[PDB]
């Protein structure tokens, strides 16, 4: 018997390295019943015509599995919501390898979705333990009306309830406005000083221009943001001693490629083992029925830890994410960004680089009048 | 102006030429008038809706569509939700398949629906739970997506009422058919009102485990959602006789008067659009054919769909994205092994049927 | 606020060059930056390295491993430890001074230098 | 790391403008802000144009500058051209990596 697995990739370079790592995966163990095929499409522009193309190779090659991936044109909000939506109506797994948006995150609307780098509303724990490390109580939160950053706001004020303490402010501003200077006129007033950011880069840069006017990014504050705020166009306006996030991986794409080729061969390896199986369903267009196994491949899938990789170990945990993934914190000096800490996963380590705080100065900031 | 109507002739076998007879021909009064493209699909694939979807606006020059499928698959919403987005079209979900509210739709999306959240469910439980001087409760909710905000939804309401709510301990039976920590975890459960949530099979497990613990008699009332009850059609050997859930009518509603309601709406939307400005909005050229990407049409139907009355009952929507009057009911298994109707949800406030509960019995041995 | 350049004019082949910049009419304890920057003759500016006042520095990533550079505000001087030097390094050298700004801007220059390497 | 290139020398007679443009090879203008510089031999380059508009109070107002994002080019509009101008002219940029300059120019009377 012989498997396949599908791929929608934007590189055709990218095909060399895929065909190579399945070649690579039926290298190691195989020779029986356990004959890997890839079939690969690439991305189009258009939107509609994806799904129609990506159940015609599925009833072709009924594949097991599909790995999707992200355009370099950037929108990165829609891009494998076609994929998703058509995959999923037969329950087939679909796994991502460059998605970081939170609303695939929830398993209510995408019923069968894995994803290879921690969503976007996940990175509050560095803040939480940076806040530990630093000794920050007090803290004004500041986020945009939309779904990430509800999101991130749930999460950080769980977070910081399990502790039995609060934040001093939560604002919410409206995405894509014009004029700012009320609500930050409003938060200027206060007792806390550490401000935390977390929108988009148009609007972080409005806030940005915004804030620099009123004279309260001087000295004695601290300013904690998250990733999308850091690149971009909104550098232009980012002020001194700013801390920010990245991700150790976060563009490297053969090492993801490799990951997910590792980890579903390993999952039909552990799954073909026990009978009572059935076949995919053989076309797009021939019926409207559910896979047998389908929920028992996402189990099985869920459950499988690899054991050691180019990025790592690729543990996931009960919610269709990755666990465990290294970060990097960045402080910029002089329009110029360098590396300063790294955080494992479970508390963050500083490096020998005394750090320059907004302001000016060298200092460890407080926050209070 | 042209509005289409399908379905996939489930109990429409005897009602064939009644799709052509029913609408809007000899009893209405509005704007120029409106006609009715019908279609009856076989069934529901991904490429035959995206395919009947294009041909009905390539070829028929449609600005609005009711949909209405028997199927029990659940993606048919979001398929649909998908169409209507990169389509640019107001689409209905009047009856079947793609009535599951969803839970977040899409920013730019015009799909309307015909359900109930879960917090409407949750009110209306709470509602019962205060009618019948019922006042401690336990809730059970295990691995089902969405349990979160049913939790904080429940406890913000319990902390938000002047009803000195007594709401006990809480448990999260995570590792389900396990035999490690759910029956310490059940057994702690220490009172007589129990609020299940969970899927099909996860209730009947959970209900033959609380039947092997003990923990059920004349003073054990369970409340379930309409998750555990989406077809009254097929009850298991494990449900016990008297079990309160809420659902949405099927017992005195008809497909005729929902499509009738859902043409009106539509039909009132586009008169409020005329008579507000005088640009009448086009259809798309084409949906695959998409060389040169459009945008969004100059005021497109949205501020008209929450200020709509059509003949009495009032049809309002809400800016999330579902209705605002729903006709939810409330059925009890009754010892018969079938569900009888107590109570209806009327404007606000619940008017049950029975004055007081009279003590159904258990599963005969108890 | 002017700045004076000093350097210990040519070199031997393959040895260590180490120059000095002085300030005078300021303080080095500020909220500016001190950079150095270096012009072959008849081609163009390269940028070298620039040194904050209290601890840190930063340095172009082709010739990151062969600067040290350095500070003493106790005296109010900078300066360069260029190491492993080659046959193709004549060149003027200038120290300037950037604010901290948010903009990176040189004002204003010194007089500079002359150094040529040969034996 | 990026290159920047610029046209060497343009020749132009008194009494006119002219404009010349240091074009960003890769990447584009739009993130950073681009500064030219004043240079004339044997003395210490000076700043002339900073943030595409300012001007220091010890310029005339002869220049100016524009940021057109299509070319990927910045302008140096000069205006009133005297003998006192023959000199080189500089053009630099930032990035979050590096500080670079530009090539050469020998504006010519």
């Amino acid at each position: 018997k012989i498997v396949n697995i599908g791929a929608v990739l934007s590189t055709r370079k990218h095909e060399q390295m895929f065909r190579e790592a399945v070649n690579q995966a039926n290298k190691r163990h195989g020779s029986w019943k356990i004959q890997l095929n890839a079939t690969s499409v690439t991305h189009k522009p258009n939107a509609i015509q994806m799904a129609l193309s990506v159940c015609e190779d599925l009833i072709s090659s009924q594949v097991y599995a599909i790995l999707v991936s992200h355009p370099p044109t950037p929108n990165d909000h829609f891009t494998p919501t076609p994929v998703s939506y058509t995959a999923g109506f037969y329950r087939i797994p679909v796994l991502g390898l460059t998605t970081r948006m939170s609303i695939y995150s929830d398993k209510s609307i995408h019923l069968s979705f894995l994803r290879t780098v921690p969503p976007y509303s996940h990175q509050s724990s560095v803040w939480f333990e940076m806040m530990r490390v630093y000794s920050w109580n007090h803290i004004i939160l500041l986020v945009s009306d939309d779904h990430e950053g509800r999101a991130a706001q749930k999460r950080l004020e769980t977070l910081l309830e399990e502790r039995e303490s609060k934040a001093e402010k939560v604002l919410q501003f409206d995405p894509g406005t014009k004029n700012v200077t009320a609500l930050l006129m409003e938060a200027k007033e206060l007792e806390a000083r550490v401000i935390i950011l977390s929108a988009s880069e148009d609007d972080a840069a409005t806030v940005y221009r915004a804030a620099a006017m009123l004279n309260m990014t001087g000295s004695g504050y601290v300013w904690l943001v998250g990733e999308r705020e850091i690149s971009g166009n909104a550098l232009r306006y980012a002020p001194d001693g700013i801390l920010g996030l990245q991700l150790i991986n976060g563009k490297n794409e053969s090492a993801h490629i490799s990951d997910a080729v590792g980890v579903v061969a390993q999952a039909v390896h552990e799954l073909l083992e026990k009978e009572n199986i059935t076949d995919p369903p053989r076309g797009c267009v021939g019926n409207t029925n559910i896979w047998k196994t389908g929920p028992l491949f996402k189990r099985v899938l869920m459950s499988s830890k690899y054991a050691d990789g180019v990025t790592g170990r690729v543990e996931f945990n009960e919610d269709g994410d990755r666990k465990f993934a290294n970060y990097s914190i960045m402080n910029l000096q002089n329009r110029k960004l360098v590396q300063v800490g790294i955080y494992n996963g479970t508390h963050v380590i500083p490096n020998d680089r005394k750090i320059i705080w907004p302001g000016g100065e060298t200092e460890k900031p407080r926050g209070y009048q | 102006l042209n509005i289409a109507v399908m379905l996939g002739h489930s109990h429409d076998v005897t009602e064939r030429e009644l799709r052509t007879l029913w609408g809007p021909e000899q009893a209405a009064g509005l704007p120029l008038d409106v006609n009715v493209v019908a279609l009856l699909m076989n069934r529901t694939d991904p490429k035959s809706l995206i395919t009947h979807v294009c041909d009905l606006m390539s070829g028929a020059r449609i600005h609005g569509l009711v949909f209405g499928d028997d199927t029990d698959q659940e993606a048919v919403a979001q398929m649909l939700d998908f169409i209507s987005s990169h389509t640019f079209v107001p689409i209905l979900g009047i009856h079947g398949g793609a009535s599951m509210i969803m839970a977040d739709k899409d920013p730019t999306s015009t799909f309307f629906q015909f359900g109930a959240s879960i917090q409407q469910q949750a009110t209306v439980m709470l509602k019962i739970m205060q009618d019948y001087d019922w006042h401690v409760f336990s809730l059970v909710t295990t691995i089902f997506p969405g349990y979160r905000e049913f939790i904080s939804f429940v406890k913000t309401t319990v902390d938000n009422s002047f009803v000195g709510w007594d709401m006990q301990n809480v448990i999260t039976l995570d590792t389900s058919f396990e035999d490690a920590k759910t029956q310490v975890q059940l057994k702690k459960i220490h009172s007589s009102v129990i609020l299940l949530y969970c899927s099909k099979d996860e209730a009947v497990l959970i209900l033959s485990e609380a039947r092997s613990l003990g923990l059920t008699g004349y003073d054990f009332f369970w409340i379930v959602p309409s998750l555990v009850s989406g077809n009254t059609e097929l009850i298991p050997k494990e449900f016990p006789s008297g079990l309160i859930s809420v659902s949405y009518d099927d017992w005195d509603y008809s497909l005729e008067a929902r499509v009738r309601d859902g043409i009106g709406i539509l039909t009132t939307a586009a008169s409020s659009m005329l008579e507000k400005f005088s640009y009448i909005p086009e259809a798309k050229a084409s949906c695959y054919g998409q060389m040169e990407r459009p945008e969004v049409p100059m005021h497109t139907l949205h501020p008209f769909m929450v200020n709509v009355t059509w003949d009495g009952k009032d049809l309002s929507f809400t800016e999330e994205g579902y209705q605002v009057h729903p006709r939810l009911v409330v059925i009890v298994l009754n010892k018969d092994r079938e569900w009888e109707k107590v109570g209806k949800w009327e404007n606000h406030t619940l008017s049950l049927r029975h004055a007081v509960w009279p003590r159904y019995k258990s599963f005969s041995d108890c | 606020l002017q700045l004076q350049e000093s350097g210990p004019g040519l070199v031997k082949p393959s040895q260590t060059l180490s120059l000095t910049c002085t300030v005078s009419g300021g303080s080095i304890s500020s909220s500016n930056w001190w950079s150095w920057v270096r012009q072959p003759p008849g081609k163009g500016l390269e940028w070298i390295g620039e040194i904050y006042h209290s601890g840190n520095t930063n340095y172009n990533p082709s010739l990151k491993s062969r600067v040290t550079v350095s500070v003493d505000k106790s005296k109010n001087q900078f300066s360069l430890k260029l190491t492993s030097v080659t046959a193709a390094d004549t060149a003027v050298y200038y120290c300037a001074r950037d604010v901290s700004g948010g903009v990176n801007w040189f004002d204003p220059w010194g007089q500079g230098t002359l150094v040529t390497v040969s034996s | 790391n990026f290159m920047l290139t610029q046209p060497h020398s343009v020749s132009e007679s008194p009494g006119k403008t002219v404009t010349i443009s240091c074009t960003r090879s890769s990447g584009s203008i739009a993130s950073n802000y681009v500064q030219w510089y004043q240079q004339r031999p044997g003395s210490a380059p000076t700043t002339v144009i900073y943030e595409d508009n300012q001007r220091p109070s010890g310029v005339p107002d002869r220049f100016s500058g524009s940021i057109d994002s299509s070319s990927n080019s910045a302008s140096l509009t000069i205006s009133g051209l005297k003998t006192e101008d023959e000199a080189d002219y500089y053009c630099q940029s930032y990035d979050s990596s590096t500080v670079v300059f530009g090539g050469g120019t020998k504006l010519t009377v």
